[PDB]
């Protein structure tokens, strides 16, 4: 159910974002592979989480803070599946001492 | 009659001689339960506020 | 259980000086041909600084040292229950062995005349039942509270789950939330600015 | 972890990064985690006595 | 002499120990009510159950009184009455887990 969570979170922010950039779009140059393409901004907002996709070009404020959120909300997650991970592994050892 | 917690051990027996016994005697131990240890923000916890 | 509390060492126990569970573990742990040498252990939980250590000095003493203190307090299991169940707070909880054949029982003069009927009676009453039904009156058989489990772990598998981690999700709401409205007033006041 | 702009515009070559992408990161954290149980098993729970 | 690691006074002691790397020996009532009073909970304090002692009132040798305050401590006690007045200086939900 978590996975399934943090799976369906991407594609709201992604949808949100595509929205956001559709309804105010920049003072830039039209129609690039930088722009508002519905497939380029999915793959913008997943790449970013993964930390793998580098920079995202968006200009206008709100979505910057948007993916500044986003990015602070992924760099909870890896921690914190490390950290989970972690734990397991160092529990789990205990019970061949059932005597 | 003489009647309270009272337990038969055998040097009482010497001196009175009690019934049948109405209920068995049993040591134990008292303890405080654990609270609770999981909340909200221990995800946040490992910063100070 | 009584053994888990002998193997650790890390919350301190001990009982009331003289009293009969005093005399009663002194005897235990001394005899070596004693089967269960759990008892031996205790003793030197309870002997501590020739027993001037762990022992209270008077029963009130021992609940309250427990409830607002780090210890535990050994005593007849069927009081201590009375008390556990009656904390207003159910934050009290007991265990305790099942010991036998030494019980609670009416005394009488030495070769008295009533001792007869009174066993006889005593068995009849416990036959027919009627010495539970006079008895859930005192120990009533369930509170509000269970009167044993130390917490409802439901952890098991050591999963993280939704109820614990979305107050991370709560910080991505509130970024939605104000990235939004911060996008509602630019666009709202670009009836205002007078330029784009 | 070194990035760049990987170029392609295609849904196999997305799919098939994206895959590696996520290989990668369980693989770092696994390593991290099995590194850090181990050094954390260092106690005198070793010792005979 | 006695009297290198021993203290001017209590207060001496106290401040060895919340300022320096000095442990004080003092009656126990005294330590946790600095324990608790102290808001910073640093100290802890640890103790033994000394016996055949207690603080007492004292009287002319031979008074005709004694026998009046003994009882109404004995009222007092056996009422639980003290309880109040103990639980004035020391009450039990303290501040710090010692």
């Amino acid at each position: 159910s978590l996975w399934a969570c943090i799976a369906g979170t991407v594609l709201l922010v992604g949808l949100l974002v595509y929205l956001l950039n559709w309804l105010n779009p920049p003072r830039l140059q039209m129609g690039s592979m930088t722009s508002t393409t519905l497939y380029n901004s999915m793959w913008f907002v997943y790449g970013s989480f993964v930390q793998q996709g580098g920079e995202v070009p968006y200009t206008t404020l709100a979505t910057r803070m948007m993916m500044g959120a986003w990015w602070l909300f992924a760099l909870i997650v890896i921690s914190s599946y490390t950290a989970n991970l972690a734990a397991f592994l160092t529990i789990t050892r205990i019970e061949s001492s059932i005597q | 009659i003489g009647i309270s917690a009272l337990t038969i051990t055998p040097d009482r027996e010497n001196v009175v001689d009690f019934t049948t016994r109405y209920m068995d005697y049993s040591v134990g131990v008292l303890l405080r339960r654990a609270e609770k240890t999981v909340d909200m923000f221990a995800c946040l916890a490992p910063f100070d506020l | 259980s009584l053994q888990d509390l002998s193997k650790q060492t890390e919350i301190p126990y001990g009982t009331v000086l003289d009293s009969a569970v005093y005399e009663h573990v002194r005897m235990k742990g001394l005899n070596p041909f004693e089967r269960d040498s759990m008892y031996s252990q205790m003793w030197w939980m309870i002997n501590r600084s020739n027993g001037s250590e762990n022992n209270v000095l008077e029963s009130q003493a021992g609940i309250q040292k427990v409830k607002y203190g780090n210890y535990a307090f050994v005593w007849d299991a069927a009081v201590l229950e009375y008390v556990a169940i009656n904390d207003p707070d159910c934050s009290f909880y007991t265990i305790g062995n099942t010991v036998a054949d030494r019980g609670y029982g009416i005394a009488l003069q030495h070769g008295s005349p009533y001792r007869d009927v009174f066993s006889q009676r005593i068995l009849e009453l416990q036959q027919n039942g009627d010495m539970d039904i006079l008895k859930h009156k005192w120990w009533p058989k369930n509170g509000q509270c269970d009167l044993y489990s130390s917490v409802d772990t439901k952890q098991k598998g050591g999963a993280l789950d939704i109820k614990s981690f979305a107050g991370v999700f709560c910080i991505l709401a509130a970024g939605i939330v104000l990235s939004c409205f911060i996008a509602m007033l630019e666009t709202w006041w670009n009836k205002r600015k007078g330029s784009r």
